[PDB]
RNA sequence: GGUUGGCCUCGGAUAGCCGGUCCCCCGCCGGGGUCCGGUGCGGAGUGCCCUUCGUCCUGGGAAACGGGGCGCGGCCGGAG
RNA sequence: ACGUCGCUUUUUGAUCCUUCGAUGUCGGCUCUUCCUAUCAUUGUGAAGCAGAAUUCACCAAGCGUUGGAUUGUUCACCCA
RNA sequence: UGGGCCACUUUUGGUAAGCAGAACUGGCGCUGCGGGAUGAACCGAACGCCGGGUUAAGGCGCCCGAUGCCGACGCUCAUCAGACCCCAGAAAAGGUGUUGGUUGAUAUAGACAGCAGGACGGUGGCCAUGGAAGUCGGAAUCCGCUAAGGAGUGUGUAACAACUCACCUGCCGAAUCAACUAGCCCUGAAAAUGGAUGGCGCUGGAGCGUCGGGCCCAUACCCGGCCGUCGCCGGCAGUCGA
RNA sequence: GCUGGGAAGGCCCGGCGGGGAAGGUGGCUCGGGGGCCCCCGAGUGUUACAGCCCCCCCGGCAGCAGCACUCGCCGAAUCCCGGGGCCGAGGGAGCGAGACCCGUCGCCGCGCUCUCCCCCCUCGGGGGGGCCGGGCCACCCCUCCCACGGCGCGACCGCU
């Protein structure tokens, strides 16, 4: 079956602006502007609202995989106007039955140093996608803190950093060891 | 994006089969590849079209679906569709494209000659305007 | 017809534009292919390459120097394509494979010279826009062309002397309607003719 | 209802031709004088005609 | 059964007199048939299944073809049906949108062989109404029920790919 | 032995395009942002250009800052 | 387990289509290549995976898979 | 001549066999031709030497004649896709891939899913016992308060404890759930030289199912020419310009 | 030509109406919009500031398987004209003059003259109307038989 027709509404808000390029959506906000395209959905995107910003995703003669597409849409782009207004962090706690692992910053929180996990003397390098920016809590002991605008880049380098540390040819049940995503929540808890 | 809808009351143009050349209303749709279709004043009677053989124009009829042809050719009369139509830059581009085709050996003849004459004096005037765009001495 | 064809290869479907230019080289047409690299094949790109290995795999177990050639530019293996649907073993069919030129972006003889488009080989309209489809160059770079980075170079550098050319043919263009609507008295006689008989709308 | 009588003759046309064709089929166009493909012949209906018929 | 487009006839037979009843029932069928000829075939097929009947042994009286009676209005068609697949019997209700009722049924018949790869001699179609909108089921046929229906056509494909065969310009999608 | 006018070029998109114009930045031209048009492409390859009977009297228009040089000499661009 | 569905042609049968104006018939030695239904090695997943060891499964045939006593042996068995 | 063989269907022995043996008709043998890429037997059609027309079976992206139709409707994505009688490779069993269909159930007296509260008392019910308390087991399967709660769905303890369900309730506001069924696709699906829808390739189809209109060509059919054979036991002795 | 003596449809705002509703017009209510005035979405439902379907008390006009290309089967109820391609086999056809320069011949279909008037172009030629009586059908009157179908009225027979 072709639906003929189904739509989905975003509100933006007032604080942040939202630009149609075809199917490229430019999202601006007071920490940045994120560009994200869609050019490979097809899809009609329609900014609506001069005084409420509504943006509408229409998919018209839709068939049941091509449906899927039109909230797939709306979702990133309120995670585009999330990630422009308050950001997000993603915190990852270093969890150690014996070996304490020793995580270092590198420049500007671009370089995550892993240095004693499980009590090995190979040092991990874990670089951070661009626009991502990783630190030492002083809340927590043994917690990072990872923060950016784009959400995709923000837990791909926490996957990046949770799949460093990984174990090898142990009962993985019994070996706990590594770094853990704790929490996902934003800057500036607005 | 989309600028033209199939609706009610859309006015479409027919490009292929039996119809060719004509402008008809959209009535009624079916069943996502046809539509019930009448041209009241066009010379269609109401029957079934496919959606593959039509061309939307910018017009839009008012009447409800499934309304009898004597109110679709009431919509169609007010606001003339036909005058409006013939108005329209598509529709020259159609009666150029039709007395091109029907040009006579005599006709082709005359329309070289003033081609010829036309388009030697409008690149002598290209050829001034060039020259005298080249007289710059500018810092 | 008696001029040489040249098509340009972006967007065009492989063996779609294979049977056209087949078919125009048979009928003693000269048919010279540019961008072959811009070449596309239906299909998603992993299946599209195990095609392209699965053909690899095929050599002659006593002597591979004997058995198939396998050629990696895009040029070349679009040039295989149409020779498999050439009778390529008759006289006939060699003669139609000479008529063909392909290449891999667009030398300086044919860079100069209006390209020419194949609709029912496009990629646009012979593919629903949900499908996915490979690159030639892309495929051909991986099983093992060499020149996939200098030609991009250059083609962005004949693009550059392109975007001149425009910018020069569009300022012609204004200068003509300039010069249209400036000596239009005098010629508003001949224009009266072209729209009776239907040029000049 | 008003039903038409039941007609009376029929034209015949042998289609297939003589290759592989079993005899009580062979004897029936023999018969019916449909010795080629394509040959035609009048027949009047009745019952005897029309059961020849059904076994051709 | 072939096909091409469908029509409806109104097939009426009876068992010929005997000397046991001289006035034999009259029993109406409605067969949707490419043709009177079959038509009449399809009529003997149905009631040697439903009476004890045959062509040798009946007559049919009239066979006539039902011209649709509003070919000018939209309407739903509910169809009941049985069919044979290729591990049993089953019995289906679809719905259609047209104009005709042999239209409908010619769309069914193309629909059966679509999605179920069922052939025309395996359908068995035993009944065709017209249904009201409110009373219509399938989805499909529900989504055209809107008095304000709007939709663009989006991706208009090119078909004249061969004239001309070759061209400078690539085609436009958008219209 | 063929052949029986030429086309001297944007990049591309296709749920989108093309053209033009006023403000800002790039050393006088492009890139943006407005704005204005066109879009079954008409600034259109279904298109465009050239268009060949030749001369002689002989007027009006177009031009007259014009045409033709296997005439010389120089310069510039083009390397896939 | 009781049942039931397959695949393979490295077993042995079944058949007698080719060869009886002849296709040299076992094994070993030598040498190349191929298969995967993977013994090891690379990367993984699972466990009655604490570690060590082992077992099951996946991608996978790139590389390797040995020296000897007895026996014509193929097989077999043992030493290392 | 007295070696037969093959095919539809019937049929015996055998696990089966391109095995052995029968019945019926046709064929190959003895037979070319169009189609099945290829092929003794399949499909069409049987043949003197030619021209024109038209077909059969089969086809019409290119090889390769013909769809270069503005063909119709759907289905289908395969990291071993599929692609035409014989025929040249697959099964049981699976899939929350998608598409149709059958039957049943819940829901504006508030469904479903989520997040959030309660999940009691007799009673640690009886018999089993080393400990079995709702949860190793054997029968029973009740009652009260209730909005509701099994003398218990599962995890867990030596046994308790502690979680969790089915059961009710809050928020949420409109449709939802389940079992089947069968199309295509996927898993099942492993062999040896490198290789086969015939190849190239094809994914708004050059795939699958149902259909249309055109069009292609056989030694077949029709018209005509020419050769020969057979038949008319055909005509002519009337050369009878009288 | 036939059909359901086509089905639908067009026009006559079809008129007196009756009824049904929904893919719900206006209006009303609610919720989001453009400078208390104009839109979009959701509910009420029966004409309103649109329309649809059925029955009519009855229709009328045109057209008529339409030259407004919606959907057939046909031709004793069928004729005319045109275009492309392939072909030209045969060779003594005279019953008549008694053939004589080569049978423009048979069957078939026609025209004119051996009758006389007219009419129209043309300078004798060309083109037309015919030229008297019969039947048969068309129109009006009333008139017989038969066939087929329907309806009614009996009389007989059979069957509750
Ligand atoms: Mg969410
Ligand atoms: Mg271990
Ligand atoms: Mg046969
Ligand atoms: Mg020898
Ligand atoms: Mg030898
Ligand atoms: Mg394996
Ligand atoms: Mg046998
Ligand atoms: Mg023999
Ligand atoms: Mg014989
Ligand atoms: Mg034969
Ligand atoms: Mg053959
Ligand atoms: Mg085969
Ligand atoms: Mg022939
Ligand atoms: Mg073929
Ligand atoms: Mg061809
Ligand atoms: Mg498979
Ligand atoms: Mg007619
Ligand atoms: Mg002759």
């Amino acid at each position: 079956m072709k639906t003929i027709l189904s739509n989905q509404t975003v509100d933006i808000p007032e604080n942040v602006d939202i630009t149609l390029k075809g199917r490229t959506v430019i999202v601006k906000g007071p920490r940045g502007t994120l560009r994200r395209d869609f050019n490979h959905i097809n899809v009609e995107l329609s900014l609506l609202g001069k005084k409420k910003k509504r943006l509408r995703v229409d998919k018209w003669w839709g068939n049941r995989k091509e449906l899927a597409t039109v909230r797939t849409i709306c979702s990133h782009v309120q995670n585009m106007i999330k990630g422009v207004t308050l950001g997000f962090r993603y915190k990852m706690r270093s969890v150690y039955a014996h070996f304490p692992i020793n995580v270092v910053i590198q420049e500007n929180g671009s370089l995550v140093e892993i240095r004693n996990f499980l009590g090995e003397k190979y040092i991990r390098r874990v670089r951070m996608r661009p626009g991502v920016a990783c630190s030492v809590s002083q809340a927590q002991k043994d917690e990072l803190i990872l923060e950016g605008n784009d959400i995709e880049l923000v837990s791909n380098s926490a996957a990046l950093i949770q799949q460093a540390t990984t174990v090898k040819n142990k009962d993985i049940r019994k070996f706990l060891d590594g770094i853990y995503v704790s929490e996902k929540g934003t800057v500036q808890q607005a | 994006v989309f600028r033209r809808f199939v609706e009610v009351g859309r006015v479409a143009y027919v490009s292929f089969g039996p119809h060719a050349g004509k402008l008809v209303a959209i009535v009624d749709v079916i069943d996502q590849n046809r539509a019930l279709v009448d041209g009241p004043c066009t010379q269609v009677r109401r029957q079934a079209m496919p959606f593959k053989c039509m061309q939307l124009t910018d017009f839009i009829l008012k009447f409800p679906h499934s309304a009898h042809q004597k109110y679709v050719r009431q919509a169609w009369q007010k606001a003339d569709i036909n005058t409006k139509w013939a108005a329209t830059r598509w529709a020259k581009k159609i009666e150029a494209r039709e007395r091109k085709a029907k040009m006579t050996d005599f006709d082709r003849f005359k329309v070289m000659k003033a081609k010829k004459m036309r388009n030697r004096i409008i690149k002598n005037e290209v050829k001034k305007l060039q020259k005298a765009a080249l007289l710059k001495a500018s810092p | 017809e008696v001029q040489v064809l040249v098509l340009d290869g972006r967007g065009h479907l492989l063996g779609r534009l294979a049977a056209i230019v087949a078919k125009q080289v048979l009928l003693g047409r000269k048919v010279v292919v540019v961008r072959c690299e811009g070449i596309n094949i239906s299909g998603n790109f992993y299946r599209n390459k195990l095609k392209y290995l699965a053909f690899l795999r095929k050599r002659m177990n006593t002597n591979p120097s004997r058995g198939p050639y396998h050629f990696r530019a895009p040029s070349r293996i679009f040039w295989r394509t149409v020779r498999g649907m050439l009778p390529h073993k008759t006289k006939r069919g060699q003669a139609a494979l000479d008529r063909l030129k392909v290449f891999d972006g667009i030398p300086p003889p044919y860079d100069k010279k209006k390209r020419m488009v194949v609709p029912a080989a496009l990629k646009v309209v012979r593919l629903k826009p949900t499908r996915k489809f490979a690159y030639l160059g892309r495929l051909a770079h991986e099983v093992g062309w060499k020149y996939q980075a200098v030609t991009a170079t250059l083609e962005e550098k004949r693009k550059e002397k392109a975007k001149i050319h425009y910018r020069k043919k569009k300022q012609l263009m204004r200068l003509r309607k300039q010069a249209e609507k400036n000596v239009e008295k005098k010629i508003d006689k001949y224009t009266e003719v072209l729209k009776t008989h239907g040029l000049l709308v | 209802f008003y039903v038409p009588a039941e007609p009376k003759l029929a034209f015949v046309i042998r289609i297939r031709g003589i290759n592989g064709v079993s005899p009580k089929v062979r004897k029936v166009l023999q018969l019916l004088r449909l010795r080629q493909i394509f040959n035609g012949t009048f027949v009047k209906l009745n019952k005897a005609s029309i059961n020849m018929l059904r076994i051709v | 059964k072939a096909s091409g487009t469908l029509r409806e006839y109104k097939v009426v037979g009876r068992c010929l007199p005997t000397p046991k009843c001289h006035t034999p029932p009259l029993y109406r069928m409605r067969i949707f048939a490419p043709n009177h000829v079959v038509a009449k075939s399809r009529f003997w097929y149905f009631v040697s299944q439903l009476k004890k009947m045959k062509k040798s042994s009946g007559e049919i009286v009239y066979c006539g073809q039902v011209f649709e009676k509003s070919p000018l209005r939209v309407k739903n068609f509910g169809i009941w049906l049985r069919y044979d697949s290729r591990s049993g019997t089953h019995n289906m209700y679809r719905e259609y949108r047209d104009l005709t009722t042999a239209g409908a049924v010619t769309q069914c018949y193309r629909d059966m062989g679509a999605r179920h790869r069922a052939r025309a001699h395996s359908i068995q179609i035993m009944k065709v109404e017209e249904i009201a909108a409110s009373k219509c089921r399938r989805p499909a046929v529900k989504q055209f029920h809107d008095s304000k229906i709007k939709f663009p056509l989006p991706h208009r494909v090119l078909r004249r790919q061969h004239k001309p065969r070759f061209t400078t310009k690539r085609p436009n999608t958008f219209f």
